[PDB]
């Protein structure tokens, strides 16, 4: 999971 | 704000891919000369800009087989539709021309790119 | 020795999420209490355990309406929903209990895993 | 495109  | 998983899109087509092998909830035959391909008519809608059109046609969209133009060539097909379900193309040499007629028809850009890219290569 | 085109699982999900924005080839109605959602079976199917074991089945397959537990609240499903089609997650504070309980019924273990996370964190 |  990222912050896109 | 949202967070986003990097691996989504990927696992949902090998999903997609996984369905088409196994024959599950395909909904269209498209016939390329004597060869039939059973698909999903939304990936090949989400690959396609002849599919997209077919699809969204008000007749169009309710037939269960889409006959394609007789000078398609079956095995530049399949290979489009293996790449439609995996985002990878079987581009050789001596399949290279069927390719990108192919790609050209079914409005695939990107593939038509990476042909006439490595066409003039060579 | 197949080349690869990075963007295009992702590009196929755009496309299959403008799909659904615009209620194009749409099979299937999700009710969560008095809450309706159109989608795609084999979009739900590629993202959810719960939605593959229903749609294989040789009768449920056939069904254009499938009615959710009555527990599960219709935000976290219109969260989880966005989810499957965009691969971003609306995780917030005030809805992550409700995101964890139908994430854990729908069995998409990778949004599961970062719930248990983001609880844990706090 | 890349070589997967
Ligand atoms: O080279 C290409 C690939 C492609 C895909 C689609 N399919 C869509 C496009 C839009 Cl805007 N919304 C929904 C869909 Cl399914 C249309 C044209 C082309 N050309
Ligand atoms: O967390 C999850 C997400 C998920 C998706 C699917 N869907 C498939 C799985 C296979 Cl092997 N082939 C085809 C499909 Cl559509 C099943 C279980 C789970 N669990
Ligand atoms: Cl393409
Ligand atoms: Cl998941």
């Amino acid at each position: 999971w990222v912050i896109p | 704000s949202c967070i986003q998983f990097t691996r989504h899109a990927s696992d949902v087509l090998l999903n997609l891919n996984r369905l088409r092998s196994r024959d599950i909830l395909t909904d269209v035959v498209i016939v390329v000369s004597r060869e039939q391909f059973r698909a999903h008519k939304t990936v090949l809608m989400a690959c396609s800009g002849l599919f997209y059109s077919i699809f969204t046609d008000q007749l169009k969209c309710n037939l269960s087989v889409i006959n394609l133009d007789p000078e398609i060539n079956p095995e530049g097909f399949c290979i489009l539709l293996d790449f439609m379900y995996t985002s990878r193309l079987n581009l050789r040499e001596g399949n290279i021309m069927a390719v990108m007629a192919t790609a050209m028809y079914l409005q695939m850009e990107h593939v038509v790119d990476t042909c006439r890219k490595f066409i003039k290569a060579s």
